[PDB]
């Protein structure tokens, strides 16, 4: 059954206001792809089809529902507060990002499109869209920078064999901002055929709506395991804040709860007075990139600042224009999580439970910690655990000493 | 009331042949470099000066503009250094509008920015990245200070949206691309009477012949930013030639 | 209780598989282990803590796929995955640690040891003891550990230690020889988490009954997505543990084929393989009695495969029984076929399968083409292959 | 009686134990191990444990382990051990042979005792095989007249150590501070069999403080690193063992 669309955009896309967040911030070249999108998406969000085929995928093949665990040795660190970590580390994939993909390929499919290219930070949702697209016959172009393919070889191998197809982008900062740009420009040129699947809650209208609807299953199933497990609704649910697919897909069914706190955490890097973080709300300022008006960090002329972050996937200067919706409402907090935070919560989270987390969720988890200190003994956090740190191993090993010289 | 860069086309019309449209980043290879740039084009014949605002992200620029807007933002510039070029120019006796991203121009201020490029002379602003579904500010500003809006319309564009973009243009509207483009200005003059100008990757006098035959402006931004790199007496060269092009009689 | 071996773990009667070949110094311990199980093995809250686990902890119940595309390779037959790559851990490993885990301290124990190959078992067993706060001595051979770093730092990360071996061929076999020793001086205060069904009473039997869970979820979920019982169910056999918990409910469903498919490394006819029940013969080893690869006096002979789980020259006592018994077929699969199956199950299907796992899946390829259009097969796939990216990479040279 | 009867009853009357060596066949040669065990004889050893080397032998401290991994290395193979048998029979020793299991069953286990009591053996000790698993291992023991070294530890419960006694005959093997005597006491308390203690004995003082307590004293880490250094070694090692049993 489709769910109600009590906090959606109008239909410019745009967030509290005529003038307010999202929006299309695109060249006309794109209009004709973006209505297209916008109608199909419109039309299959409301089909028991779609969704029968989706939920088929999300059950049989991603595994879903992921459980939700309760970290009873975590309480120690965390004020005795009890700690409810939503598993979607144990989706195929090992993402959330998968909730994603999925969806937007069975779209590709439904519109007759029969190439889609997608960007990636480190390598994550490049495999995941060669997944979707390897599982609907989809042909695959995942565009990447070319530090990272030089840094991340397994990952371009991953995607090869999924039978995707990757290109290096050696112009700008070569990174993941400068991939998104990279298959915007695929896109104008190619938009008879390919779809662009894109892999975050922001860009141009439909996408951060679309994504969001694609990852509210999250929030969905933990609204009812978590009553299921406690007898009562949270006292808070936090993610980590990316682009933020992941929070919003986790928030958005807790939206209308009063009482439930709602936190998501942004990655600090160094420390957010030191110019090396990516902290969006906190050091950032309004503005429009990649196609919405949201938050992002630039400097005083207008340009974007590059971002750091010991996490590949809280590296980006913006942030969807839903969550700066909910910033200013008031509905949700944002607050700052550092590189030391994080994975002094990625060994804890290891030690105590056994759960090698996505440096991206520990720092989900650090925030988690200090807000069952703030709220005591008893509290009740619901936590996304949005991906598991096979990934991040080598990185994390490297961080303790583990590997030496 | 007519447009600032109206009599600009009336003017060519008359004399039988096209605007020649010329395209400089600001502060390549530096800003004072790049200033003598722009004046020598209005010294070789260009009849509306381009000055583009480097943008870290410039989704819409080819690889020529976007390594040198790269090496313009290495260089330190600003955005108020479009400001001065558009005085420069406009003292030189020239002809500028503003092509920008969006971002700089909300972080400068809507209102703000196009007060102060009004009083540096600028005659106009070219968004391409601003669609006019996004453009209510925009339409203000331009309105309070007698500010012409060059919106793109593309091939890909819908006969609804292609209508509603001519309808909320002033001075000219940008046609940005085999046979595309021909069959891009009729569509556009089957609706309205307002002038087009072509931006096709112009690189030879030829070239801007055969767009001068319908269109009403001829655009050149990549092969100029070429030919400064080389320098500036290749420069005043090939805008001679792309001067003469346009001229068909 | 049906297919359980007599109170001296023999299946089978006069035939003897299992039994206890160890020395008198382990049987007090053993003794202890066996009767503690016999006790929480009806004890319902510990059925009710394991479930839990599983359920909450690990994932369970893990869903079975019907991978459309991949019948066009298999003669178009209908290809079932039980997606256990989808577990915690991303294997079928994490059932037994889960339940021996929660068995040692039941017992008292304060202290796990366990042996691994590559480092899924290991990773396995110091998951379950980060989480039930035990402490834990993982024994990975010297070969092993000095070419998995990053193995070897997941069980660090999760607070466990690795002592890498150096005597013997410094493998697997020879990881479980040592982990064999300690075990020997330890029993005090150590529990041995054993990674396969093998080994001696009653490890065949509650490593088996732990895996069972496999199986009994399968057999509901086939039928109903697919309206009836399979035409068979195949998975691949090293020790023996996923196999047999995949097998174990359908044994007595007399339409069910039952294959195990074992590595054939280059080739039986090649030495360089681990095909224990193509090319092995009985004998006394790692305290059962069962098949081994041997030579003419007894001694093991070193097995070779590119799949790290499937190189063991042992298998369980069980599949040995049940291979008599003509229950179950086992068949050799090489290591092209394998990777061929590995490449192919990511084309289509955007599954990447342990190369293990892809041994199953070449096996059903072939079973898919013999039993025709329509039928229907369910494969264990028993685990993820994240780990055997670079090995794939370079084997189809995606590396350079 | 037992086969080994007879030879801790001469060394009960001359107030002294047994003194039981071990090696392993094929170390560092086959040839040059026989050499070796034909001079334990010589050198004052009653009972010759004749060793199959064996591929992973888990029971096998560390020196002992690298000899039977040099063996192997060497080509050694399992009719070498009753070709070794033979010799010291001749030389007139007396022998039991020690393996693991799997060799015997591999060989057969009634073939195997029919030709080990064919050259000259007198028992089997069997360090991975418990009597719950002998049961074609008694019937080869009674019927080719083969005595049977079980093993008992210091962990043994009450239950196994008396049924494993009951089921030895010839000598109970006591493998492991006060542990070893302790172990002994047990056997003892229950059984008249005789008791061999081997807890990696080193010099003549050692050997003397077992034979205070046990029937045999056990010793094979420590000839094995003596045939390492040489021949003569052996024998003076040898030799220094003999005279700590008589004390
Ligand atoms: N003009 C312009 C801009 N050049 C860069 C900065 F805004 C470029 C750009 C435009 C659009 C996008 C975009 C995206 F990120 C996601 C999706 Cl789904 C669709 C999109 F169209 C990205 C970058
Ligand atoms: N004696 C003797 C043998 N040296 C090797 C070969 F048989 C050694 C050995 C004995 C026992 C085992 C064993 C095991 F693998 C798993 C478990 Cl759970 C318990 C065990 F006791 C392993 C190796």
């Amino acid at each position: 059954i489709a769910e109600p669309t009590s906090h959606d955009p109008d239909s410019g896309g745009h967030f509290g206001g005529p003038s307010g967040w999202g929006g299309r911030y695109v060249p006309e070249a794109l209009m004709a792809v973006i209505e297209e999108v916008t109608a199909a998406y419109q039309k299959e969000r409301v089909s028991q089809d779609f969704l029968d085929d989706l939920d088929r995928l999300q059950a049989n093949y991603a595994g879903r529902p992921s459980p939700l665990y309760e970290a009873t040795r975590l309480s120690q660190h965390a004020g005795s507060a009890r700690i409810f970590l939503k598993r979607e580390d144990l989706n195929h994939t090992g993402s959330h990002k998968i909730n994603n993909v999925l969806g937007q390929a069975l779209l590709a499919r439904r519109m007759g499109k029969t190439r889609v290219i997608a960007e990636t930070g480190a390598g994550q949702h490049g495999v995941a869209t060669a997944t979707a697209c390897a599982l609907l016959g989809l042909d695959c172009v995942i565009y990447m920078g070319g530090i990272d393919t030089a840094r991340q070889a397994l990952n371009v191998a991953r995607m090869r064999l999924l039978g995707a197809e990757v290109v290096a982008v050696q112009t700008g900062s070569k990174t993941l901002k400068d991939a998104i740009n990279e298959a915007f420009r695929d896109w104008v040129a190619n938009a008879d055929n390919t779809y662009y699947c894109f892999g975050t809650a922001a860009g141009p209208h439909p996408f951060p709506t679309m994504v969001r609807d694609f990852q509210r299953i999250i929030g969905m199933e933990a609204r009812v395991q978590i009553q299921g497990q406690a007898g009562r609704l949270p006292d808070a649910v936090v993610a980590c804040v990316g682009g933020g697919s992941n929070a919003i897909g986790i928030f958005h069914a807790f939206l209308d709860d009063p009482g439930v706190r709602l936190v998501g955490f942004e990655a600090a890097g160094d420390g957010v007075e030191t110019g090396r973080h990516a902290a969006t709300f906190t050091a950032g300022s309004p503005g429009a990139f990649h196609g919405s008006f949201s938050y992002l960090l630039q400097d005083e002329d207008g340009q974007t600042i590059e971002s750091h972050s010991i996490s590949a996937g809280l590296d980006y200067p913006g942030v969807g224009p839903e969550h700066a919706w909910l910033k200013e409402a008031g509905r949700v907090d944002y607050r700052p999580i550092t590189d030391s935070e994080a994975m002094d919560a990625f060994g804890l989270l290891c030690r105590m439970e056994g759960i090698i987390p996505a440096i991206e969720s520990a720092h989900a988890v650090a925030g988690a910690l200090k807000l069952g200190v703030e709220l005591g003994r008893g509290a009740v956090i619901v936590v996304n655990l949005s991906g598991r740190g096979d990934k991040d191993v080598e990185t994390a090993a490297k961080w303790f000493g583990l590997l030496g010289n | 009331e007519a447009s600032r860069l109206g009599p600009v086309f009336d003017s060519c019309r008359a004399n039988n042949r096209a605007a020649l449209i010329g395209y400089l980043p600001t502060g390549y290879p530096d800003v004072p470099a790049s200033v003598a740039a722009m004046t020598a084009l209005v010294e070789s014949g260009c009849d509306i000066i381009e000055v583009g605002v480097p943008y870290s992200d410039p989704g819409m620029d080819g690889p020529t503009i976007a390594r040198a807007t790269e090496a313009a933002l290495r260089g330190g510039v600003r955005v108020r250094d479009t400001l001065a070029a558009v005085e420069a120019i406009s003292i030189a006796g020239g002809r500028a509008v503003v092509m920008t991203y969006w971002n700089p121009v909300l972080r400068y201020g809507v209102d703000a920015f196009a007060r102060d490029l009004a009083a540096a002379g600028g005659l106009g602003l070219i968004t391409p990245d601003l669609i006019p579904d996004e453009a209510q500010q925009w339409l203000a500003a331009s309105e309070e200070h007698r500010l012409d809006r060059i919106f793109l319309v593309a091939p890909s564009s819908t006969p609804e949206r292609l209508a509603a973009t001519v309808e909320a243009s002033r001075g000219f509207v940008y046609a940005a691309s085999s046979q595309a483009a021909p069959e891009l200005v009729g569509r556009v003059k089957a609706v309205s009477d307002i002038p087009v100008g072509v931006g096709l990757g112009v690189r030879s006098r030829a070239q801007a012949a055969q767009i001068a035959q319908y269109a009403d402006g001829v655009i050149v931004g990549s092969a100029l930013v070429t030919a400064l790199t080389e320098g500036l007496p290749r420069l005043r060269a090939l805008t001679g030639e792309l001067a003469a092009g346009v001229r068909l009689g």
